[PDB]
């Protein structure tokens, strides 16, 4: 997701972010075994640096590895 | 039940047609305190019209005194205060006033039946 | 975020120094300008409505398309869009100015913005025509206020513009 | 308690009231101390608008202290019906979402968000509006700043208690009503340290919140139906959180914001600390 | 970093709104207290050195111990270390005065501060006596409104610290 | 309501973080202002009916048609309104040059503004010629800084009603 | 949710039993009049603004204190909510009007409302009195169309007015 | 929320008119103590830290019981709880002292602590007096700094006091 | 119940000792002021009915609309109410002032208050404007007596209002 401006209200260096998403991350809200999207299987985020170990961290947990990492300007 | 009908009525027989259901239903449930439940009675049409009609009002100002709280009353004065009640305000207002008199509350004053503590 | 003074320190910090009397003296003059600078910026917030209402008038008297079936400022919903957009443009500038720095401008708001404008199908050109329009009727105010005690505001006018054309070329 | 009959013989407004007993008011008839019974610590009596004043100034020449008078209009009405929120609805919000779908998940979120509480237009947020539809946030990330803004603040957080706060964001963020006494003490050590922002972006970040509308699902109700490592009182607790529809979080009321869990109730489903 | 200006601009953006009276009314109390603001730092970066060297002196005294060997104190690095430290310190304050917010204090000195001070051992107390002094001796070269704001930022670390 | 000391403590407690240098600066800024503000207001308040006067009339000049039959400015009831609403607007102007803040604007007259005035059909034009009108009388009575303040106001509304 | 027919197979289903011919000969009747029901619903929906409008006008020439300072209708901020209110009171009415059920108006709209208005210190015989004048207006439209075959609406306007009425009373 | 100010506005409010010159000079005088009103709060934040940890010592010192095992400040855990509440309250009276009014204080710090310290087990007494504790030790620094024009304080000091005390009495 | 004599012991109670010759000095002196006490509670029980008569005249003036049909204060029987309530908070307000201590006054007067006036829809502002327009009067005699020694009272006077607004406070 390309970023319009700095998405964040709050303000520190921002780094975009691009995942492999397992369907745990972006469960659909469907009947049986949900399923993560199909046109976006590499969600890409912006994210500031202190919130940056937090959304990692919750993504390693979940199947979904890091493809790449780039900052965000 | 068996008791309150006693201590307030004449001990007077009282009939199973003469006992007010409505205020015996609730005692089961809750939501009727037992002096409630007491007010319940005398505002009955029953005491009103038999143990008030007949008697003069003197007469039943002492045997409410009596039938709500053992006493018999103490000075002339205080019989004279329900007496003012009689016109000053409506009859169901001075018997709840007895209930609704500190000592009533004092001794046996929820939950309790009265007793003739006289 | 960043502004005048902070992004001196910062500066300083990396040398490893205290501040310059030198650079000190940058920041006591800035200060006695903030009378100035202040009045600059409450014109223009003052007057936000109007300066964009213009603006638009003489976008869309120019470049008539933008409003015609399969131009970009139709229909309604889009229209919309285009006004708020220019204004947050405005918006942040105004920031910029009090700040006395483009970062606050160029970081929340500048940065990505083309590229946006971009994939919508958005003519960047007319969008920086826009800003112009915008500047030069902002200025109007900025210079030619009331009740105003009368000096120089020229230093403050230009850095308007700069941050103005910043924005400007960046969309561009 | 359940008041059977809204209006007295002779027409009046029947008021339950509630106070805590005293030894006075009512005593056993047993010989030394009098001591009123442990059942009725909090005691309510339901009374006629006349005999109210003459009920409460006894009460209160005695040690009894009235905890609250509620009309038993009120009262004596059905708990809430449960219809909207025991399926809540969902909303997906796909990518290349046409115009209108965008406009339906803004409209949910800002109901979920900020409880029914009336947003108006001016208060309404265009930037963030802006970036959803052009993609580039999710619709967690719409979520996330919607807490972060002063809006939010100024209702939930600035107003009450942030023992109220933290359930009041349960329930927005998560279906949920808080379970335990943990959970609150838990927020408000963060908040102390790491401050509101900190606070805030735990919900959205916890798991529970992805794996149940994780991204891209405005957020909706999981209370009011069973959910995993739920304490059963949770689920009463739900219905004194939520009350009715057409009832909102307000700090606009009389004294606007209180707490709808009462803080035994916590301790009831869990205790440690 | 946070300045009375930065706070505002953040407010109005959080909002989604110009700055209206209410934040200029705000930077303008920020503007009109930097001449004091101002000079205080000219006070405190001309005598830096002097202040430093009392400082860490000063620590010595109140801690004896420290000097002794198989301690902190002790052997020349770790004294020129001590120094370097508490210059920082200063350094920043200043920085502060200028900036008019606490802003360059919190995002080098504060944050992290503890981990930093468990990890080497040091114990916040030496640096607190440190301040204490400077506060000290700063309280003659400055009067008025210049001192009372040196202290404020001061005095910030010091409950910043413990 | 917003007003500059409401602000400074709910950042200060949004962070959870004692009320600090940084924001006390801001505090000083609206109190040294207030003379100013405070002026402003005591000028305001003893013109206003004559301000109040001349605006109502200024929009019928400026709308003729108002005042034929069948139309909104026709008939006292409606005049009578006309009267009152503008008095109201001022006398918030007032109250928000006391308060430091357009807090009271915002609360009162702003938000909802829109809607309200959709549904009665009141065109926000005509308000804005009174509030334009009296901004003209208002330059004459006020100067410098006092001035200065009333404007701020008075346009901000302005902005909110266009 | 619920609305007419759904109803009565609840009730059946709790016998345990297939529908009595009698109640489906409540749901066939009811079908025949769909057509007019119908035209009732568009009615209100098309003068919607209008109806509130007209009821607002009378609600505040009759309690004028509402909108004087102290009132509960002042000031703006305040005006817009009671007017949002009276609004999606109407609009339930409306639903209810289509399913042929009091339902939905009551769970959605009148569930907690009354303690609601008490908390905020709304006073809710002004309510009540909003929801009339609105009862009154609406009917207006329902019964004097345009364009539509003539026939007899009655049992469709009680039905409606009863909706009005639920409301009135469980506010109040 | 609410201050000084913005209360005498909503008053003025009700009553429908614009502010008395009376209530002018309330505010024009309230002004000019500013100045002192802000050094006060000063005082307090530079030694809020100070402040807790004396107050706790010697709460510690009198209620023995509080740190032995079973009591409410053992162990560690709660120990840490009891010394950020303290700072909690402090924080808040501080805010309140610089807006001049006890609102913002009722609202976020005091509503339904009391109840909170029940339901805990907390003994609502012994926080009553740790309140007090700090008011004492807050007021000696409020009263006795250095470096200040010299002049009387006690209005403001006695406010303070009043604080400290609405929070001793709603916690109690 | 309580006042200011039997306050002092009970906290030196829960201390566990005598009373302080330091707090012996705060009654001894406060019994020096009795006499003035006395006076100021003479003042005020001397003029009640008109005080309150008073009070209500102004109250009914400025909200017109509590005394026309709809309102809180018609018809008669209510109208008696509120004023039967004014005088109670009053006779309350004396007595604590005779007590020297806020407690009686809280404890049987106004707990509780607020709420009863919520449940029956009173509006609680109203209430507490009229409290206010109570206290203004009775200061009105406290403070201009007849026959009384010439001194100063303001001391009294000032713990008077503190009276009055715990009230207007508690119910607002
Ligand atoms: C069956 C004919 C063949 C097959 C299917 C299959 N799919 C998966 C896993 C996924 N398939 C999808 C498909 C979609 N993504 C979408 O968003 C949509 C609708 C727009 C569809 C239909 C996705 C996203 C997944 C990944 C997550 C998931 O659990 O579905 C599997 C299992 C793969 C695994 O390793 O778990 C299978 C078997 N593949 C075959 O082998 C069949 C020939
Ligand atoms: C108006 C002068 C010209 C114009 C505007 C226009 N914009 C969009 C769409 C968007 N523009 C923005 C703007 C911003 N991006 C940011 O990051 C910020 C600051 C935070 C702003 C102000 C964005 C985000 C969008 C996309 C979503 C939206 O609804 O705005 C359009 C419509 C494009 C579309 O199809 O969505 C238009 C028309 N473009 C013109 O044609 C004018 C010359
Ligand atoms: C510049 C584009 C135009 C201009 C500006 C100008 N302003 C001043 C002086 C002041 N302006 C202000 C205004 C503010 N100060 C504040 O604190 C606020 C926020 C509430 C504002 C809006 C003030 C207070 C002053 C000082 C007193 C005064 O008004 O004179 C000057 C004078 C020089 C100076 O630097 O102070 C000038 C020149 N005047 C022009 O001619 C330009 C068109
Ligand atoms: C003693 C081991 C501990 C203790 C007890 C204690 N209790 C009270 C007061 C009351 N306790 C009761 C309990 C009862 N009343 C009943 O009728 C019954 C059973 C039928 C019980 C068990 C009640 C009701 C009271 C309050 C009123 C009353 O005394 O009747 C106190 C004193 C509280 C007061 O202020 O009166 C105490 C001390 N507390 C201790 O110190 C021990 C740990
Ligand atoms: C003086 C009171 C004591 C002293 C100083 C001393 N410091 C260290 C180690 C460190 N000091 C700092 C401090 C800073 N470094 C920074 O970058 C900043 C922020 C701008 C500060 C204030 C740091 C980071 C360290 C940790 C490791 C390092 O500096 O490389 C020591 C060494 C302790 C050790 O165990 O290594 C010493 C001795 N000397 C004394 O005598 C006092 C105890
Ligand atoms: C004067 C320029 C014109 C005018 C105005 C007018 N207004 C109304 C009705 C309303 N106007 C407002 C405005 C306010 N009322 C408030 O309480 C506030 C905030 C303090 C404002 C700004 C509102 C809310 C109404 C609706 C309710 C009401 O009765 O006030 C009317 C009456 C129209 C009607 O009754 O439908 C009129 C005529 N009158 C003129 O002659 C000018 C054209
Ligand atoms: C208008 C007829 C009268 C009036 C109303 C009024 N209401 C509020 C506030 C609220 N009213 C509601 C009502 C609803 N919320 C819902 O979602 C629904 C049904 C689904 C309804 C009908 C709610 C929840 C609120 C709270 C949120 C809000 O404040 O907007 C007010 C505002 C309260 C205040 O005092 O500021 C008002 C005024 N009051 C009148 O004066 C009219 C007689
Ligand atoms: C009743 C309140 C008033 C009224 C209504 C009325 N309508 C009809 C008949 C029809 N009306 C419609 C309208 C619709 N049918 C639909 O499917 C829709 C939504 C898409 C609408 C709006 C239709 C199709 C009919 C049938 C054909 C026709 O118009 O004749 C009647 C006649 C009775 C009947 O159809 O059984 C009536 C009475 N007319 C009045 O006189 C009332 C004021
Ligand atoms: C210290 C003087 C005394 C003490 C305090 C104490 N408090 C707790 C637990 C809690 N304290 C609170 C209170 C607040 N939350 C707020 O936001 C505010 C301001 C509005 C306050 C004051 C809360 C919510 C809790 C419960 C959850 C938590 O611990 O965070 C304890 C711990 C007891 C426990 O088991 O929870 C203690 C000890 N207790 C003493 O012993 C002192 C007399
Ligand atoms: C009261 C507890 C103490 C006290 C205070 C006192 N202060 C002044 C005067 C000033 N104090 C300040 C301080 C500030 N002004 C600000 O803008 C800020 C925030 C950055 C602060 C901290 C200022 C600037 C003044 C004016 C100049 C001066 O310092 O005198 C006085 C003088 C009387 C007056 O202001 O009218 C006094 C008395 N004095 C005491 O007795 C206590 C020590
Ligand atoms: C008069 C200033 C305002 C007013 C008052 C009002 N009160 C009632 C009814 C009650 N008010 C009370 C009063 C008290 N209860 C207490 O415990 C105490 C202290 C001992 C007081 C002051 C109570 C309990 C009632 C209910 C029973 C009763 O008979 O009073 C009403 C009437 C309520 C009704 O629905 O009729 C009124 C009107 N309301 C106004 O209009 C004034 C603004
Ligand atoms: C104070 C509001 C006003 C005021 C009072 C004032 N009173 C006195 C002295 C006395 N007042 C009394 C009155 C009483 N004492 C009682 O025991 C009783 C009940 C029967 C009353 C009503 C008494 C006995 C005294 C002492 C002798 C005397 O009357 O002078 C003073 C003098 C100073 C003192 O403290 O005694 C004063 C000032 N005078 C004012 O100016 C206020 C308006």
């Amino acid at each position: 997701s390309v970023l319009t401006g700095d998405n964040q209200q709050r303000g520190s260096k921002l780094f975009k972010i691009t995942i492999a998403l397992s369907p745990t991350l972006a469960h659909h809200p469907w009947p049986g075994l949900d399923t993560h999207e199909p046109s976006q299987s590499s969600y890409s985020t912006i994210v500031s640096l202190e919130r940056l170990l937090p959304e990692m961290t919750r993504i390693k947990r979940n199947g979904g590895r890091i493809l790449e990492i780039t900052e965000g300007e | 039940i068996r008791a309150a009908y006693k201590q307030l009525f004449g001990n007077t027989y009282i009939l199973e047609s003469e006992r007010v259901i409505q205020a015996e239903s609730l005692l089961r449930n809750g939501s009727i305190s037992v002096r409630e439940f007491i007010r319940i009675l005398a505002k009955s049409d029953l005491y009103k019209e038999r143990f008030f009609r007949c008697t003069s009002n003197n007469r039943f100002i002492e045997l409410n005194l009596k039938h709500l709280l053992g006493r018999a009353p103490y000075n002339q004065g205080e019989i004279a205060e329900h007496l003012d009640r009689y016109c000053q305000s409506g009859y169901d207002a001075e018997i709840d006033s007895y209930i609704d008199s500190d000592e009533y509350r004092r001794v046996f004053g929820e939950n309790t039946v009265p007793y003739f503590r006289g | 975020m960043q502004d005048a003074f902070t992004k001196a320190i910062v500066a300083a910090d990396l040398r490893g120094s205290f501040l310059s009397e030198q650079e000190l003296n940058q920041l006591t003059n800035l200060v006695k300008e903030s009378n100035k600078r202040l009045d600059a910026v409450n014109a223009i917030t003052g007057n936000a409505a109007e300066i964009i209402s213009d603006a638009a008038h003489k976008l869309f008297a120019e470049q008539t398309d933008l409003i015609r079936p399969g131009g970009n400022a139709y229909p309604n919903r889009r229209m919309a869009a285009c006004l708020r957009d220019m204004e947050i443009i405005l918006r942040y500038v105004s920031y910029a100015l009090l700040a006395g720095d483009a970062s606050v401008l160029e970081d929340r708001c500048l940065n990505g913005l083309k590229e946006t404008y971009v994939a919508l199908g958005t003519p960047t050109r007319s969008v920086a025509r826009a800003v112009q329009l915008m500047k030069e009727t902002a200025i109007g105010y900025v210079n030619s206020p009331s009740g105003v005690t009368r000096g120089d505001c020229s230093a403050l006018v230009n850095e308007a513009a700069t941050y103005f054309d910043k924005a400007a070329a960046s969309i561009a | 308690m359940n008041v059977l009959t809204t209006s007295s013989q002779r027409g009046g407004k029947l008021f339950k009231v509630t106070m805590t007993l005293s030894p006075a008011l009512s005593h056993h008839p047993w010989p030394s101390l009098d001591t009123y019974e442990p059942s009725q610590n909090s005691y309510s009596v339901v009374v006629p608008l006349d005999r109210l004043l003459a009920e409460m100034t006894y009460i209160k020449n005695k040690g009894g202290r009235v905890l609250d008078i509620s009309p038993a209009d009120l009262e004596a009405l059905g708990p809430p019906d449960i219809s909207s929120v025991a399926i809540p609805l969902k909303v997906e919000l796909w990518a290349k979402a046409d115009v209108s779908d965008v406009q339906a998940a803004i409209v949910a979120a800002y109901k979920q968000i900020f409880g029914n509480t009336y947003v108006l237009e001016s208060e309404r947020l265009t930037s963030a509006e802006s970036l959803l539809r052009n993609g580039s946030i999710s619709v967690r990330e719409f979520v996330r700043l919607l807490a972060k803004s002063e809006l939010y603040k100024e209702r939930f957080f600035f107003c009450t208690s942030n023992n109220r706060f933290t359930e009041l964001n349960f329930k927005h963020f998560l279906g949920r009503a808080p379970y335990n006494q943990s959970e609150i003490a838990a927020h408000l050590d963060r908040y102390q340290t790491f401050g509101y922002d900190a606070e805030i972006d735990s919900y959205i970040d916890s798991d529970e919140y992805i794996q149940a509308f994780g991204e891209n699902v405005v957020p909706y109700y999981r209370g009011f139906k069973s959910q995993s490592g739920q304490t059963v009182e949770s689920f009463n607790r739900m219905f004194k959180l939520y009350r009715g529809d057409a009832g909102s979080d307000t700090n606009l009321n009389l004294q606007g914001q209180k707490r709808r869990v009462d803080p035994k109730n916590l301790l009831r489903s869990g205790r440690g600390i | 970093m946070k300045t009375v200006i930065t706070e505002v601009i953040a407010s109005a953006d959080s909002q989604g709104r110009f700055l209206n009276n209410t934040e200029l009314q705000a930077a303008n109390g920020r503007f009109q207290r930097a001449t004091a603001s101002m000079e205080a730092a000219r006070a405190l970066t001309s005598n830096a050195d002097s202040l430093v060297k009392g400082a860490v002196q000063e620590v010595y005294n109140k801690f004896p111990y420290l000097t002794q060997p198989g301690q902190m104190g002790y052997g020349d690095t770790n004294q020129a270390k001590c120094a370097r430290d508490i210059s920082h310190y200063l350094r920043f304050i200043t920085y502060s005065l200028v900036a008019g917010g606490t802003g360059p204090l919190d995002d080098y000195i504060v944050a992290g501060l503890r981990e930093v001070n468990r990890t080497f051992n040091l114990s916040p107390s030496w640096y607190i006596e440190a301040l204490k002094h400077i506060k000290g001796k700063v309280g003659s070269q400055l009067s008025g409104q210049p001192l009372t704001e040196a202290n404020a930022y001061i005095d910030y670390c010091i409950n910043a610290l413990s």
